[PDB]
């Protein structure tokens, strides 16, 4: 998260880490207590995942759990086009039980809407390259459909939005992927793609427009 | 894919942050380099030169923002520092070669390679148009040079060793 800050502890409670070899790789977002949403780019066969997390340290992280998962379904029209519809489904090994720290959030039915002011959250590179500590938190704008088309075709699809782009240079990095877009208190889209390096002033970066795919998720998690 | 592709000590080659040197497994002697080719009078072909060793560090880089790399990411190659894009790869028709690795300062968002498993590493696969059939990346010996060429079905096979040298 470029030209963030910290988020406040626990504030982001539907936040998952997806790690390998202890190291994170990816987010993800909590949407049933026995499914992680995440990016189709990030897909492993196996999953270490970290819920109720603010630093990564697990052992200092109260509340905190770290949970397996085998089960993972692309979205079946996943890169067709190149990038679209860039959406999975993790199904835990088990039910998480819920509490103030872990919990899922509803998804949004509705499509973005150009200007409005949108929260990303996520444990990929700070604007001085590093890594943080804990997890980052900004808000970023949503741009209009002309505008992101603009920027990004020939690989604009409807399947994607735009946000950010600002003279603030707030953006998604490297390791924010997967991660959860929040718009008027819903999950609005997934951090899946952009430029680098990040927070370039007119370039903002590309999301998953989940309210696309409420009908998939639904099926999926229902099957 | 799940495969991610992993640099000489195991971990995971980062998206663009950090740079690695393209060692031949068995030309491990020898590292890649800028050549002329045909009548050009500045440098722009990559060859593998028994000169320099570990010859010209790389990075590879995906839009994606994920900060590792799969074999099924579609990626940019490029020398030089993050911060550049003058010394990014392509594959261009160059006579007698044929189709010849060569840096431009421009690039695409999505790059036109993969970093495929190969043997005891890893060959270097070039898409035209980003579609779903690849060319093998091997040597051509042409003017007493080693060029990276397509050579279908006979790939140069790399490992990928970080440079913390520099
Ligand atoms: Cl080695
Ligand atoms: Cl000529």
């Amino acid at each position: 998260i470029i030209n963030g800050e910290d988020c406040s502890p626990h504030s982001q409670p539907w936040q998952a880490a997806l790690v390998m070899e202890n190291e994170l790789f990816c987010s993800g977002v909590l949407v049933h207590p026995q499914w992680v949403l995440s990016a189709a780019h990030c897909f492993q066969n196996s999953y270490t995942i970290g819920l109720g997390l603010h630093s990564l340290e697990a052992d200092q992280e109260p509340g905190s759990q770290m949970v397996e998962a085998s089960l993972s379904v692309r979205h079946p029209e996943y890169n067709r086009p190149l990038l679209a519809n860039d959406l999975m489904l993790i199904k835990l090994d088990e039910s998480v039980s819920e509490s103030d720290t872990i919990r899922s959030i509803s998804i949004a039915s509705q499509c973005p809407t150009a200007g409005n002011s949108c929260l990303v959250s996520g444990w990929g590179l700070l604007a001085n390259g590093r890594m943080p500590t804990v997890l980052q938190c900004v808000n970023v704008s949503v741009v209009s459909e002309e505008v992101c088309s603009k920027l990004y075709d020939p690989l604009y699809h409807p399947s994607m939005f735009c946000a950010g782009g600002g003279q603030d240079q707030k953006d998604s990095c490297n390791g924010d992927s997967g991660g959860p877009l929040i718009c008027n208190g819903y999950l609005q889209g997934l951090v899946s793609f952009g430029k680098a390096p990040c927070g370039q002033v007119g370039v903002p970066g590309v999301y998953t427009n989940l309210c696309k795919f409420t009908e998939w998720i639904e099926k999926t998690v229902q099957a | 894919g799940s495969s991610v592709v992993v640099d000489t000590n195991g971990q995971p080659v980062s998206n663009g942050a950090d740079a690695y040197y393209l060692v031949p497994v068995s030309h491990g002697h020898a590292g890649l380099a800028l050549a002329k080719i045909g009548n050009e009078a500045e440098p722009r072909a990559v060859v593998l030169d028994p000169h320099h060793r570990p010859g010209l560090p790389v990075r590879f880089e995906s839009p994606l923002r994920i900060n590792i790399i799969k074999e099924s990411y579609f990626l940019n190659i490029k020398f030089g520092p993050s911060s550049s894009d003058s010394g990014v790869w392509d594959v261009i028709q160059q006579d007698p070669i044929g189709l010849a690795v060569k840096v431009t300062d421009t690039k695409s968002l999505l790059g036109p390679f993969k970093v495929e498993k190969e043997g005891e590493g890893y060959k270097i696969v070039y898409y035209p148009e980003r579609g779903q059939t690849g060319l093998d990346i091997g040597l051509v010996h042409r003017n007493d040079k080693y060029y990276l060429a397509v050579k279908d079905g006979e790939p140069c096979v790399f490992k990928i060793r970080k440079a913390t040298d520099e």
